[PDB]
């Protein structure tokens, strides 16, 4: 267990620098073969980390599935909600509260199998066992909008 | 000058450095009467807030242990508004803590201040104040008086014999020529321990200010006052000169 | 040693009896392979930015680069004569780089997507490119600003704004701040003026700004274009390959080619003591400005200091009435005289009137700004013929004269402990004031100077070496700062972009390397440089090291010394000496290295003494000294004092924009190293310098009245104490007016105290958790609070001395009026984890508002 702190961070969930270095752990993750899912207060801070995560793999020699693009197609045609289509594709997995079970089991397959490198998921589908050898849980903060706050998480 | 105290208020920064000297007063352990120990944190903050020439001054509460009811341990020091002078200070009355939290059963022992002459008993300034203070009210209460100078700080307790009461309350006033009737033996050793395995902490007035001198008309000295506990200002702290920044 | 200067043909040398002086004519016409491109041959929209030039076409050198310029997009470098017509160049390049974006089609110009940067060596000339870019400018619906000269965060906003004419260093401090990478990334246009600056030992700035642009952009991946005006000189080749100019973009232009064309003039003084000597420069210097006078031109006259000026201009005034007098009082009596003596009488002061009455000015700073006003324009207008100067006009103003004379070329360098000679850059920015294009045939440059001198002078009308290991230190810390530096192998790359690097390569005995062939490109003596580095840093606790390991690690001291442009000296001084007080923090203050360059001019110092002992908090310094200067002007701006001299107020306005944030580093400091006391103070110190008193803030209020304030001042009540009626009436009473009464009052209710509990939790032996529970209530400003008001929140020992933690709260008119909740934990310390102490404190206090601090006992 690795616990990284960082500056002036309480404000929010997660900056651009804890960010980075989520990145860092999920390439590294990839360089060894193992796989890495990472763990987000939100569904917004997952569709956002995607989005980042699709910028940041291109700007790098790995920006590999480790599969092929014409294979996935057939998988992505399911496209329950559009929003995980685009990055999935890239080798980039989405799991919040309210999937339909298509996007679910067709999500945990690809990650199963080995074609997506990387699952990112909300604190909340962290009941589902979904079992990995690299974990990363980008923030521990949440907001609560009833005492205005974010709050930490729980042991 | 008018400027005396901005020399003074200099050399009170490195009174930190006093604190590697501290020496106590001691003779032969009595189990038949009290000891009082004064935390040692509390001295090196009551002097590190005091003046060099200026005497400083304050109530000492503390209570006794289960294990020696003769072992007085102090708790707190209560510093108060006063008006000092060198080689005497004016002392408001003993204050109202009572409706502080934490002040259960805490006994009033007596009084704690600074001097720059060092005598081996109570002097006549000494003996006046701690009448005026505690004459009618608290007759056991000692004075723990501090020789502070450069280099060091070396305390010494004493109690107050009845004659030395009674002559104090026939001094309403002191002069600095008048030194009529007085006797060093007045005043007896009272044992003092100081220690670092117990800490104490201070309570201070709400309004903050403790040192009256630059404003010398507002002080009441049988003022009804209100307290807290708190972290002591500094003699010359800017809190207590106004009028300084007025100039400016 | 001895290095020749060529001189051009027809050259020639005349002897003098007080000094040799030596003559270049002025050039033959160029081979005419040109036409002036006349205007309207622009396309349509353009034509408008070039409105009534007098010649309604470019000049020679701008017909030709007009090609590369306006239909290339390739870098540049061009090389000039001084005075060659520098801002319809940039003009040029500056429209191609807005075509990228609008539509030729549509009428709608887009304006977030591009942004233009304009660096340029001097605030004078910096300002003169916003004025001139605007009204040019204006009808594209740009806009031109100067990049900020004072503040940090208010930079995050001048992105209102499509053309930043920035100095260097503004620059560098921009593009070096880590959140501005945002915007970084808009720059398409880097127009560096002045280029050859890069020789100057201001000019690694330069070196850092393009070092930066193209290597450290990474991924996002677009390069600027960049324009490069630079003067002819020796190693332009080398310069336009340090800013990646192809051979398509690099111009050099022969003194032929320079429009109103320069005649120079190099009297070679030659009398050894000072006495005679400085006789031989007034004679030498009368001659020539009544040669100029003679023949309708005006005459200006640069010298080293400020009472040079008056006492050189004084001089000529007796001398030409020792003989005549008539020749410069006016060009007619009748015509100029009730115009010029309505007009000298007005606003002129000091002795300065006594000459502008014979028609001869002075202008330094340190002199009223209204009185230097009218000294450049009755000159600009003919009423005076000769303006006597300081060096600041040559980067400042526009103000030709058909003569310049450098009389004298000393200066002195505190730097350096010394007197010196003038700079070749200063000499080529006076001498680009000679000659008024518009109006004059040609311009006269004319230097006097010991012989000594006059080759060097002659070569120059200059070498550029590296002074990079001199700021090495704090160079390299601001990199590792940035974290783009870990291993010492990132340190020798980073070296490799330096100028020095490039120069060590090609003279390697000059820069004492030791042994090229062996060390190739220098490795191994870039990692010695960079090892020797970092042990100083090192051992001043700024990074962390491990030579064997060959880890480098970042410092919040080292931090604080890259944030706030400190000398690592400095930062080691205030490592170890943070009992401090008052009086020394207005010292630490002015020892900045911000600060530097102050220095008690002689004329200043009698009204300075008379401030230095009316000064509120003591000053140790001398009134010789540089520090006391700036701790008495800071003390000033604290309670606002007026200021006579010109020179001086531009001083202390210098001081507030950056006291500021100087105050607040070190306040920084020691809240992170615990000392209450200091810290505690120089919140105050901070506090001082937003609200500029040591005041009730209905003085804040630019909406009140002037009386209304100045009754509760003195009435004692405490502030706090107006702000808790909540009743229009009873406010009214208070003040004592009933109609100020009722106005006062809703800018009395608007203004809050925030309301703070305090809870402790203890999570384990070790940590405790603190639960916060926050309110205010205040009336909205739109004036008066501006978008938000921020607090600092300290949770601190009981000494108060510690802080244990610290956040910053941001409140907004939504967050006024109702309650929130804010937790922390704070590790308590094995003492106090045997023995709670009895409380802590938190506190909010505001950046903005004079005595809004609320604090609260946290009990055990």
């Amino acid at each position: 267990i690795n616990i990284q702190s960082f500056k002036d961070v309480e404000h929010i969930s997660f900056n651009f620098s804890m960010l980075q270095m989520a990145f860092e752990a999920s390439a590294a993750a990839a360089g060894n073969r193992n796989s890495s899912s990472v763990f987000l207060p939100s569904r917004k801070d997952c569709m956002e980390v995607a989005s980042a995560f699709m910028k940041f793999s291109k700007a790098i020699e790995w920006d590999m599935l480790n599969v092929e693009e014409e294979q996935i197609v057939p998988y992505i045609e399911k496209l329950t909600d559009g929003h995980l289509r685009a990055p999935l594709k890239h080798g980039v997995g989405i799991l919040y509260k309210g999937m339909a079970s298509n996007d679910e089991r067709i999500v945990k397959r690809l990650y199963e199998y080995g074609a997506v490198s990387v699952l990112l998921i909300s604190k909340d589908c962290s009941a589902f066992a979904c079992k990995t050898d690299e974990v990363i849980i980008l923030g521990t903060n949440l907001y609560d909008g009833a005492e205005h706050k974010y709050m930490p998480y729980t042991i | 000058s008018k400027n005396e105290w901005r020399k003074s208020a200099i050399a009170n920064t490195l009174l930190y450095l006093r604190l590697k000297n501290i020496y106590v007063s001691a003779d032969d352990f009595v189990e038949e009467q009290n000891v009082y120990v004064l935390p040692k944190n509390l001295l090196k903050k009551f002097i590190e807030i005091s003046d060099v020439k200026i005497q400083v001054a304050a109530f000492i509460y503390g209570m006794s242990a289960k294990d020696h009811p003769k072992v007085k341990e102090i708790k707190t020091v209560v510093l108060v508004p006063q008006l000092g002078h060198v080689g005497s200070v004016q002392i408001s009355n003993i204050p109202d803590i009572g409706d502080l939290p934490d002040t259960e059963g805490l006994e009033l022992l007596g009084w704690i201040h600074t001097q720059t002459e060092e005598l081996k008993f109570m002097a006549a300034s000494e003996v006046a104040t701690h009448s005026k203070l505690f004459a009618d009210k608290k007759r056991d209460c000692i004075d723990i008086s501090i020789f502070s100078t450069p280099g060091s700080v070396s305390l010494s307790a004493y109690n107050l014999t009845d004659e030395g009461y009674q002559w104090g309350e026939e001094n309403k006033d002191i002069m600095n020529v008048l030194s009529e009737g007085f006797e060093p033996t007045f005043s007896t050793h009272a044992q003092l321990l100081l220690s670092d395995r117990i800490t104490g902490n201070f309570i201070i007035p709400s309004g903050n200010v403790w040192n009256y001198t630059f404003m010398g008309t507002a002080f009441n000295q049988e003022g009804d006052y209100n307290f807290k506990y708190g972290i002591p200002l500094e003699f010359y702290n800017e809190m207590h000169r106004p009028v300084h920044f007025l100039q400016f | 040693t001895v290095t020749k200067v060529s001189l051009p043909e027809g050259s020639f040398k005349r002897v003098k009896p007080q000094y040799d002086e030596i003559h270049i004519p002025a050039p033959s016409k160029p081979v005419i392979d040109y036409e002036l491109k006349e205007i309207t041959s622009l396309p349509d929209w353009c034509q408008e930015a070039f409105p009534s030039s007098e010649t309604t076409s470019l000049n020679p050198i701008q017909s030709k680069v007009f090609h590369a310029a306006f239909e290339g997009d390739s870098n540049m470098l061009i090389c000039a004569p001084t005075g060659s017509g520098k801002t319809n160049i940039a003009l040029l390049t500056v429209l191609k780089a807005l075509s990228h974006h609008y539509n030729p089609k549509t009428k709608k110009l887009n304006l977030s997507a591009f942004k233009i940067v304009y660096i340029a060596p001097l605030k004078a000339l910096v300002q003169e490119q916003v004025r001139e870019f605007q009204r040019r400018l204006a009808f594209l619906g740009i806009k031109v600003a100067e990049l900020t000269g004072d503040s940090r965060l208010s930079r995050k906003q001048i992105d209102e704004t499509q053309v930043l004419v920035s100095t260097p260093e503004k620059w560098d401090i921009t593009t070096r701040n880590s959140n501005n990478l945002a915007i970084v990334e808009l720059v398409r246009l880097l127009i560096i003026d002045e280029i050859h600056l890069l020789h100057d030992d201001r000019g690694p700035v330069l070196e850092s700004i393009v070092a930066r642009t193209f290597w450290a952009s990474k991924y996002g991946q677009e390069y600027p274009r960049i324009i490069g005006l630079s003067a002819t000189l020796p190693n332009y080749e080398d310069v336009g390959r340090f800013l990646r100019v192809p051979k398509e973009g690099l111009f050099y232009f022969d003194s032929s080619f320079r429009p109103c064309p320069l005649s120079q003039q190099f009297c070679g003084i030659k009398e050894r003591n000072s006495l005679k000597k400085l006789k031989a420069m007034n004679d030498a210097c009368y001659e020539k400005v009544l040669e100029s006078i003679n023949e309708g031109n005006q005459i200006i006259v640069f010298v080293h200091s400020r009472k040079e000026t008056s006492r050189t201009a004084t001089w000529l005034k007796n001398k030409f009435a020792e003989e005549n007098i008539t020749h410069k009082l006016t060009k007619n009596d009748a015509g100029s005289k009730q115009i010029l003596k309505t007009e000298a009488a007005n606003v002129l002061d000091p002795s300065l009137r006594k000459l502008i009455e014979s028609g001869i000015g002075t202008h330094h700073a340190g002199l009223t700004r209204s009185d230097r006003s009218l000294s450049e324009d009755l000159f600009a207008d003919g009423l005076l013929q000769v303006l006597v100067c300081t060096a600041t006009l040559a980067w400042g103003v526009n103000l030709p004269a058909h003569t310049v004379i450098i009389k004298g070329t000393d200066v002195y360098s505190p730097e350096k402990g010394s007197w010196e000679q003038l700079s070749p850059q200063d000499v080529l920015q006076m001498l680009g004031r000679a000659g008024r294009p518009r109006y004059d045939t040609f311009g006269e440059g004319i230097i006097i100077t010991d012989q000594s001198n006059v080759q060097y002078y002659l070569s120059v009308l200059l070498p550029i070496e590296s002074q990079f290991v001199s700021k090495l230190v704090d160079n390299l810390n601001a990199e590792v700062v940035a974290g783009n530096i870990k291993c010492r192998n990132d340190a020798v790359n980073w070296l490799a972009y330096t100028y020095l690097y490039v120069r060590m390569l090609a003279s390697p005995m000059l820069y004492k390397v030791p042994d090229i062939s062996s060390d190739g490109q220098l490795k191994k003596f870039r990692e010695s440089l960079v090892h020797s580095a970092l042990c100083i840093l090192k051992e001043q606790e700024l990074v962390l090291y491990d030579a064997e390991n060959d880890v480098i690690e970042a410092t919040d001291l080292g931090n604080i010394a890259s944030s706030f442009y400190i000398n690592h000296a400095s930062m080691d001084v205030y490592n170890r000496e943070l009992h401090t007080t008052q009086i020394d923090l207005f010292r630490i203050f002015s020892m900045s290295e911000e600060f530097k360059y102050v220095s008690v001019r002689y004329e200043e110092k009698r009204e300075l003494k008379q401030l230095l002992e009316k000064a509120p908090i003591p000053i140790r310094e001398d009134i010789d000294d540089p520090l006391a200067k700036v701790n008495v002007l800071l003390q000033s701006y604290f309670s606002q004092l007026k200021f006579e001299g010109f020179a001086l107020n531009s001083d202390i306005v210098f001081i507030h924009q950056n006291a500021g944030r100087l105050l607040r580093a070190m306040f920084e400091i020691c809240l992170k190293r615990g000392w209450g006391h200091p810290t505690r103070m120089l919140l105050n110190l901070c506090k001082s310098a937003t609200t500029k008193m040591w005041n009730c803030p209905l003085r804040q209020f630019k909406t009140c009245p002037v009386e209304v304030i100045k009754r509760l001042e003195a009435s004692t009540v405490p502030w706090g104490d107006y702000l808790q009626l909540e009743t229009p009436a009873e406010v009214g009473r208070a003040i004592r007016s009933e109609k100020y009464g009722k106005q006062v009052y809703d800018l009395l209710k608007r203004f809050p105290k925030m309301s703070v509990t305090c809870n402790a939790q203890p999570i384990t032996r070790s940590v405790m958790r603190f639960n916060i529970e926050i309110i205010a209530d205040w009336i909205w400003d739109m004036n008066v609070h501006g978008s938000l008001e921020p607090f600092l929140l300290m949770l601190e020992d009981t000494d108060g001395d510690s802080i244990l933690y610290y956040d910053v709260l941001f409140i907004t008119p939504d967050i006024v009026g109702h309650e929130f909740t804010l937790s922390f934990t704070y590790e308590l310390k094995q003492h106090n984890q045997n023995n709670l102490p009895p409380n802590f404190f938190l506190t909010l206090i505001s950046e903005n508002w004079w005595h809004s601090e609320f604090e609260i006992p946290v009990s055990f």
